[PDB]
Parts: C-alpha cells; structure tokens; sequence
C-alpha cells in the first residue's frame, strides 16, 4: 500500500468530483447493519456441485461451469424437480 | 527503465495542472460575503436545504469557472432539485435562457418533468416521448429562438 | 391415468380474505401440457397383479370388485 | 387419490438446499420479532422455488421480477406500504429503477450476492432512503466451500477500492473552505 | 435576441399555464390513487 498514489488520485479527481454521504449529511437517518451467514449444502447439493467441478477439466468455459455452480448453489431444482410417482 | 521515468513526469504533469485548477477553485469558492455567495433565485419558488444551496453554488462556482464536473451525491439527496435551482439561477441572472438537455432515463423521465413544472413553471420543457410522427410533430418548428428551454429525453 | 389432484387455491387470492379455510399454492412455472419420460421398475408379479385385480379402468366395477 | 398418485413433499423443497433452511429459520425469527423482510434474489427462477417455499410456509409475500407493468409496479408498492399481512416482497435487483418506496419494511436478505456492489447498494437504497423510521438489517447467504465465496471475495474487494478511491478523499466543499 | 423584459412577461404566461397543467395532473394522479387503492362490491 502506497498512500502517495491515493492521495494523489485523490487530487486529481478533487477538483470535478463532488460527494456527499447520507451519513454525514442526513443525521437524522436510522442505522444500517450487515450480516454474514454461512450455510452448508445439502447432499443433493453436494452431489451436483462436485460433479460438476470434476466435469471442469477435461468443454463447457469457466463462464458456463460458473453459471451453473451459482445455480446448484441457488436450489438443485432449477436443474431438475423431484418426479411426482405414479403407477405403469 | 525510460518508461517508468517518462510515465512519472506525465502523470506528474497532469498532477500539476490538476493543481492548479484545484487552487483556482478553492481561491473562488472562499471569497466572502453560511457564506453562500450565489442567492435563491426569485424563479425558484421553493424552499432549498442547506447542502442544496451548497450544490447550488458549487455548481455556479464551476460554471463561471467553465469546468465541468460529477455531482455524485447519494441516493434521494435531491441532484434533480439541485440541477432545476442551477437552470433558474443561470437564466436569470446570467441571462442562460437558452435550450438546455436532460437526458435522463424513460422511468424518470415523468418524475423530472413533474419536478420542473413544480419548482420553475417559467421554463419552457419540452418532453420528446411518443413515437416518431409525435416526436417529428413536435419537433416541426423547433429551430425558431425561443421555443423551447429545457428538453426532456431518454 | 385421469388422476386429477386439486393442490390449491392460486396464492394470487391468498390476501383477499383473513380467514378463508384453505391451503394456497404459487402459479405453476412451466407449460400447461407436458411430457415427461420416466424409467419404471415393476415386476411380473406386479403386471400379473395389476391384471387379475384390476384397478386402473376407475368405474365402478372396479371398485366393486 | 393418496393411493393413485403421489406427490413429493413441500418439506422436501427446503431438505435438498442449505440456504433455504437457514432462511425459514431466519424469516420465522424475524416475523417473531415483527419485521418486514426483502428477499432478494440474482435468478427469477429462484424467485419461483422462493414462492413455492414461502407459500409451504405460508408467508404471504408479493413478487416483482420485472415484468410486471409500471403502473403495476406502482400498484404493487403502494399495497405493500398500506397492508401490514405481506410478510416479504420478493424482488429482483436489477428490476425497479428508483421510483420504487419501500420504507414500510425494514429488513433486507440478499439469498445470493451481486459481483457489482453498487446492485447491491442500490437494492438497500430500496428502503434504507430517506423517510423511513426503523432500524435496517442486512443478511447475506453464503454456501461454504463454493463460488459464492469468491462473489463476496470480489464484492469487498471492490467495496474496499471504492473506500479508498471515492471514500478516501474528502471531496467536499469542507475542504476548500479548511 | 428576446431581453430580460421579455423573457420575464413570456415567463408569466408560461408559468401560469405550467402551473394549470401540474394542477390537472395532480388531480389526475390523486384520483387514480385513491380508486386503486378503493375494493367495492355489490349488494
Ligand atoms: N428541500 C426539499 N423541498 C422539496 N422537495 C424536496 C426537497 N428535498 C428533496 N425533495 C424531494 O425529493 C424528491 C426525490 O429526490 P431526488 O431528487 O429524486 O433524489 P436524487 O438525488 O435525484 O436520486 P434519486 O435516484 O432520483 S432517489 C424530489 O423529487 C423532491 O421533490
């Protein structure tokens, strides 16, 4: 971290750019907090996921196996839903 | 080795101009008479929060000094507000009546036509939404001074 | 198999009323008509079953029987 | 019927994903305490699975991908500011523009995190604008050992780079006057 | 070429009439406000 070179930064952008924060303008503004929480997968989601980080290397692109690992972690159903059993 | 050099004495360069305008702005914005040295307009008719008015007259600072700038206050501080006092200030006092554009996007574009007509009814707006024969309609004499100030497009 | 199932009501009406006696259900995502290939596992005993004491015609005489 | 055809098991939708138990946990706490709670989601067919699950749940909530027309849109904030039954407004992030007015909530859940942190901001700045009287919460799922990890990664490196970039320098008329 | 005069009468008449189309629009929008916002039956 060289602090010379934001400064710097900072005075080239000083004389065009102007901010304002909420923060410190509006005071009278209720608090904002975030949180971080972890969760595990399930087996199905496990199952998926690493199937699909083996099939990694080898023809489907990083973007591809990108996408698809978002949704296995988003729900293993946008793949596919549990059949609804029925007689032959 | 002659590249590290050369790109040090450019930026450094470009630093000193920076510079130098940064101090020609900061020499016009503390002369003296809570110091705001640009009033409400008369046209404004409405009522400016003080970090308005201190756009307001940042905003008249860069005009006069013709610079052009980024007004990056966050959301809902009121930029439109803020811009519509610039437009009455600079019509009437300096006489800037003339067309002016604010391209913004197609869902504001009701919003900002309502917060002109709310806060300046003197300015002439001019809407461009419609399809293209309402668009040419409106257009058909437009070249004429005076026929429009403040034009509204997505 | 002409097995129709009622699953719900439409979640779209679940806020007209406060209490309505009911279990709401999200507008189905897919297509109206589908088709769906399915591997099933029976056996000869099940077919043989399924022949001699029939259930699948769903009239009368099957539930007779 | 029960014995002509079978269906899987509403339960069954929150058993097969993580994110989905630790929401239900967190949305019935949050309904004890008496919030109202913004779910955002990046896939409008997560926003469907979320329908399905917060129906098994029985949460009323309101849905808004986009697609909906503007006067809908509208209809859709307003109702959502006058009734106090809708629990949850599902949303999509990239939707709504920004004459959407969401201050009757007061809680934001993100189920998954945007790579530019300034949807993200902007999905708060839903609700955490001017006008609004109440606390603001933000929750953020993250899958353990998967790419979600490196989103949010990403997403505070560039939140960190913003900091010192924007955030860093004054940038005021404060420092002309001093 | 118009000076500050003219543009000061000009300014009259087009703020009245601004001002008469934000009244029309305002009680337009009001209006479909509050019958969006109304649910009637019959009896
Ligand atoms: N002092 C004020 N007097 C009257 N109206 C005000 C005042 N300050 C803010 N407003 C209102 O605030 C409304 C919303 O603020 P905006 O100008 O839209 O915020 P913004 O900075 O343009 O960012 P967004 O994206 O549009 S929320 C405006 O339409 C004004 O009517």
């Amino acid at each position: 971290y060289n602090e010379g070179l934001v400064k710097r930064l900072h005075k080239v952008l000083r004389p065009f750019l102007l901010r304002r924060v909420k923060v410190d303008v509006e005071k009278q503004m209720p608090k904002k907090y975030e949180h971080v929480i972890r969760c595990r997968l399930s087996k199905r989601q496990r199952c998926l996921y690493d199937d699909f980080m083996a099939q990694t290397t080898t023809f489907m692109s990083v973007i591809n196996i990108l996408m698809q690992l978002r949704k296995v972690c988003n729900h293993p159903n946008l793949f596919d839903p549990r059949p609804v059993t029925s007689p032959f | 080795e002659k590249r590290k050099k050369a790109l040090d004495l450019h930026l450094d360069f470009i630093v000193g101009q920076t510079e130098k305008y940064s101090d020609l702005l900061s020499q016009s914005l503390n002369q003296p008479l809570t110091q705001v040295k640009t009033p409400i307009p008369l046209l404004l008719r409405g009522q400016l929060r003080e970090y308005q008015h201190i756009g307001l007259d940042w905003l008249v600072t860069m005009y006069e000094k013709k610079l052009n700038g980024i007004l990056a206050d966050e959301m809902g501080l009121g930029k439109t507000i803020q811009t519509i006092s610039l437009l009455a200030h600079l019509a009437c006092e300096k006489g800037n009546w003339g067309p002016h554009l604010i391209i913004v996007p197609t869902s504001v574009m009701l919003n900002w036509e309502m917060e002109l007509k709310r806060w300046c009814p003197s300015f002439k707006i001019l809407t461009y939404y419609g399809a293209q024969k309402e668009r040419k309609l409106k257009r058909q004499g437009w070249t004429k001074p005076n026929a429009f100030h403040v034009c509204i497009t997505s | 198999s002409g097995a129709v199932k009622r699953q719900g009501r439409c979640d779209t009406y679940a806020t007209e009323f406060d209490l309505e006696a009911e279990e709401y259900v999200p507008l189905p995502k897919g297509d109206v008509h589908k088709k769906k290939e399915i591997i099933q596992d029976v056996t000869l005993h099940d077919l043989d079953v399924a022949n001699a004491r029939p259930q699948g015609g769903q009239d009368i005489l099957s539930m007779m029987g | 019927c029960n014995m002509r055809t079978q269906f899987p098991d509403l339960r069954l939708i929150q058993y097969d994903c993580g994110k989905l138990q630790t929401l239900a946990v967190l949305l019935r706490q949050l309904k004890a305490e008496g919030h109202r709670v913004l779910i955002f989601t990046q896939m409008t067919r997560m926003l469907d699975v979320l329908e399905q699950f917060l129906t098994y749940h029985g949460h009323l909530y309101l849905r808004l991908d986009g697609s909906t027309r503007v006067e809908q849109r509208q209809a859709l904030m307003e109702r959502f500011n006058a009734d106090k039954r809708i629990f949850c407004f599902i949303l999509s992030t990239r939707s709504g523009g920004v004459g959407v007015n969401l201050t009757g909530a007061d809680t934001v859940v993100f189920y998954d995190s945007d790579w530019n942190p300034t949807m993200d901001a902007q999905a708060q700045d839903r609700c955490h604008r001017i006008g609004q009287t109440r606390d603001v919460h933000i929750y953020r799922l993250i899958s353990e050992r998967t790419v979600e990890e490196n989103i949010l990664k990403k997403a505070n490196q560039k939140r960190m780079l913003g900091d010192m970039a924007i955030e860093g320098g004054n940038f005021t008329t404060a420092y002309f006057k001093q | 070429p118009l000076t500050q005069e003219e543009l000061l009468r000009e300014a009259k008449i087009t703020e009245e009439l601004n001002l008469r189309s934000l009244e029309t629009y305002e009680r337009l929008e009001a209006d479909k406000k509050k019958q969006v916002h109304k649910k009637r039956k019959c009896p």
